[PDB]
């Protein structure tokens, strides 16, 4: 009923990393445990599987030597360990539960997934900049305000407007790499009778560097 | 013939 | 490895018609073919297991058929919540292999985009850079073209474009166009405009400012 | 001695349908009747030739019995779910074995009435045919239930009376099949291992009943080796099969002997290729 | 939904193998739990159509067994095998028929 994976990880090339997958809501040994990678574009590839009953392991030949699967029955937790990491290993890794009892191999339950980033870039806190209108060209009943989050690493960054109070007309633009650092934008649209009569604030949270920043538009 | 549970369940 | 070819890569249908996804394999897998759905942000969810078994709780509009090498996944009278990515997976022998997937998007009515342009914030000018941003919100279809113009002349280098995923409620897209320069090269010029070419208009939508 | 045994299995499949229920009747080692809830219509069908001599009322009563037992096992699966605090989405199994082994005379040698849940022992009638043996606390609840109700008396009444009489009847009717004795046809095969040693293989085919002993005496006797030996398997036509292999250096083939001891043989076979 | 017994497979034939003489190929699968299992008989890696199965029953230790069988005409160049899928194994085991084992 529940498969909770570890948080996002950033490692240097040629290093190793160990992801966990805590199962709950069923007898852990009664089901196999697979791991599946999902890449930016070319998605969904089976890495391997383990039997928590007897430790029986199956591997994909594509990832033989790269992945080490283990399972601990006491805490009902599966572990996958990657080694000799390159850039082509940056992806989302899922632990997925295999259907039990019947002689089948499809998966039924999927964990939330853990994002792994392999890059030699150091963790960098973001720079937050407000985006206000052209100071004069306002006309329509609605005005759009922006929050630009430039120069951070790694991903992702959470952005809220007025502490999550305004969820209408907000667009969170997907971050893009630029000069080795990420750049993101956020849009919000409010009635012209609100701004600048009511202050508008974007709150940017970067957990990788433990930074929160509030920026007030104008 | 075979055995009958006789509806005596566990 | 037994390869698995999924078709088509993308599809565009409205709310209420049939969606047909074909999945072919390179070897004979009998009926051991499964169909997963994945909505943005979420992990994939199993819809149809081996054979053509509809998983419990799955609505009755989804169906599967085929056997051996050819398999079909059908959605009859698709609802609005049925629009996501779809993957086929064979489970006959190892290694387990997935299809390339199908990006099923909602074909709604056309919508003109709302365009806005933002100059560099003063703090960024003090820092040392400059970013002119252009928002293009709530439009359909996803196809759109942005033309940056500096002092009337077109600028092509230093532009980064970011689209969003189709909205869950509006089924519209949004796009952010960022022009990046140094404070010096931003200071030398004054007029800055952003031009948008879309299907809903024969003439482009222009949004400009003067640095002063 | 001879035996009449019945093997019953109820397996649950949530989300699919009702639990699958099967009954299989064995005289000695030969199957002769079968029930299966997953058929064109669930009935008690014959599996041997000599049993088809029974009339229609025989199959009618056996079908009624099988359906009653199937309802019992459905209820039992649900109460075991409640008993073990288990989810209604998992597939669980319930096995039941009941029968009688009688001696060549006719006196009851042993009675069996045992259950298992998920491949593990649940409750078993003891050798006295009066008391039960339970594994876990749910089985202790079942035991105290069955001891209040006195199910051991009825079960012993079946095992000592109906079972023995019907076993005698089955032996009498199927004399031509059940009490036949078929001699094993045996031979020794040779294989060259990738090294200097060779694999000697002693076969025994086409024997009945399945009780056979295959041994390899070396220059004198004794085993003194990790001799390979597969379980007696059925050829699918009423006869059985077995073989035992051993490794031997190149040259000592004339110094090794195989011994086949079968009840259908006047003199045990000594063999060497 | 408890213990796991890995199935044991034996592939053989009734009568000794004679080229051109039709015969029965048997796949004997024993000592497995849960009872849900899948057995296929392959000739030259391709699935054989008419495959018959003995009725599933168990032994004294509650381990299930079963016997699949099909008609086949052994030649010197044809390959025969038995593929098994069970919840206790990571991958479907294949056991090839040896005319001497």
């Amino acid at each position: 009923v529940q498969l909770q994976q570890s948080g996002p990880v950033l490692v240097k090339p040629g290093a190793s990393v160990k992801m966990s997958c805590k199962a709950s809501g069923y007898t852990f040994t009664d089901h196999y445990m697979n791991w599946v990678k999902q890449s930016p574009g070319k998605s969904l590839e089976w890495i391997g599987g383990i039997n928590p009953y007897n430790g029986g392991i199956s591997y994909n030949q594509k990832f033989k030597g790269m992945a080490t699967l283990t399972a601990d029955k006491s805490s009902s937790t599966a572990y996958m360990e990657l080694n000799s990491l390159t850039s082509e290993d940056s992806a989302v890794y899922y632990c997925v539960r295999r259907i039990g009892y019947y002689p089948s191999y499809f998966f039924d339950y999927w964990g939330q997934g853990t994002t792994l980033t392999v890059s030699s870039a150091k963790t960098t806190p973001p720079s937050v900049y407000p985006l206000a209108p052209v100071c004069g060209d306002t006309t329509g009943s609605s005005v759009t305000l922006g929050c630009l989050v430039k120069g951070y690493f790694p991903e992702p960054v959470t952005l809220t407007w007025n502490s999550g109070s305004l969820s209408s007309g907000v667009h969170t633009f997907p971050a893009v790499l630029q000069s080795d650092l990420y750049t993101l934008s956020s849009s919000v649209t409010v009635t012209s009778s609100t701004w600048p009569s009511q202050s508008i604030t974007c709150n940017v949270a970067h957990p990788a560097s433990s930074t929160k920043v509030d920026k007030k538009i104008e | 013939r075979g055995p009958g549970r006789a509806f005596v369940t566990i | 490895s037994t390869t698995v070819t999924q078709s088509p890569a993308s599809l565009s249908v409205a709310t209420g018609e049939k969606v047909t996804i074909r999945c072919i394999t390179s070897t004979d897998i009998d009926d051991n073919m499964n169909w997963y759905q994945q909505k943005p942000g979420e992990p994939p969810k199993l819809l149809i297991s081996e054979g053509n078994t509809l998983r419990p709780g799955v609505p009755s509009r989804f169906s599967s058929s085929g056997f051996g090498t050819d398999f079909v996944f059908t959605i009859e009278n698709t609802l609005s919540e049925d629009f996501a990515d779809y993957y086929c997976l064979q489970s006959d022998d190892m290694p387990l292999t997935f299809g390339a997937g199908t990006k099923l998007e909602l074909k709604r009515a056309d919508a003109a985009p709302t365009v806005s342009i933002f100059p560099p914030s003063s703090e960024q000018l003090t820092s040392g850079g400059a970013s002119v941003v252009c928002f293009l919100n709530n439009f359909y279809p996803k196809d759109i073209n942005v033309k940056w113009k500096i002092d009337g002349s077109e600028r092509q280098n230093g532009v980064l474009n970011s689209w969003t995923d189709q909205d869950s409620k509006d089924s519209t897209y949004s796009m952010s166009s960022t022009l990046t320069l140094t404070k010096d090269e931003y200071e030398r010029h004054n007029s800055y405009t952003c031009e948008a070419t879309h299907k809903t208009s024969t003439s482009p939508i222009v949004k400009s400012f003067n640095r002063n | 001695s001879h035996s009449l045994r019945y093997f019953v299995t109820a397996v649950s499949r949530p989300g699919f349908g009702e639990p699958r229920y099967m009954e299989v009747g064995y005289v000695d080692n030969t199957e002769f009747v079968r029930f299966d809830s997953d058929a064109e219509n669930p009935r008690y069908e014959p599996r041997a030739r000599w049993i088809e001599q029974e009339g229609p009322e025989y199959w009618e009563r056996e079908t009624r019995r099988a359906k009653g037992n199937e309802q019992s096992f459905r209820v039992d699966l649900r109460t075991a779910l409640r008993y073990y605090n288990q989810s209604a989405g998992g597939s669980h199994t319930l096995q039941w074995m009941a029968g009688c082994d009688v001696e060549s005379d006719g006196r009851l040698l042993r009675g069996y009435w045992q259950f298992a849940y998920d491949g593990c022992d649940y409750i078993a009638l003891n050798e006295d045919l009066k008391t039960w043996t339970a594994a876990d606390m749910a089985a202790q609840i079942t035991r105290r239930k069955w001891e209040q109700a006195g199910a051991a008396e009825r079960d012993r009444a079946y095992l000592e009376g109906e079972c023995v009489e019907w076993l005698r009847r089955y032996l009498k009717n199927g004399n031509a099949t059940l009490l036949r004795t078929d001699p094993p046809k045996a031979h020794v095969t040779h294989h060259r291992r990738p090294e200097g040693d060779v694999t000697l293989r002693c076969w025994a085919l086409g024997f009945y009943p399945a009780d056979i002993t295959l041994t390899w005496q070396l220059n004198g006797e004794e085993l003194t080796q990790e001799m390979e030996l597969v379980e007696t398997r059925p050829a699918g036509d009423g006869t059985f099969q077995k073989w035992a292999s051993v490794v031997v250096p190149l040259g000592k083939e004339q110094k090794y002997t195989c011994h086949v001891e079968h009840e259908g043989l006047p003199e045990p076979l000594t063999l060497r290729w | 939904y408890a213990i796991q017994k890995t199935p044991q497979i034996q592939v053989y034939s009734r009568h000794p193998p004679e080229n051109g003489k039709p015969n029965i190929l048997n796949c004997y699968v024993t000592q497995f739990h849960p009872p849900h299992i899948e057995i296929q008989m392959l000739k030259n890696g391709k699935k054989i159509p008419k495959v018959e199965m003995s009725d599933m029953s168990f032994s004294k230790d509650w381990s299930f067994y079963i016997l699949a069988h099909t008609e086949f005409t052994p030649t010197e160049t044809d390959t025969y095998a038995c593929r098994v899928k069970h919840a206790s194994m990571a991958e479907p085991k294949t056991v090839y028929w040896d005319r001497d084992m």
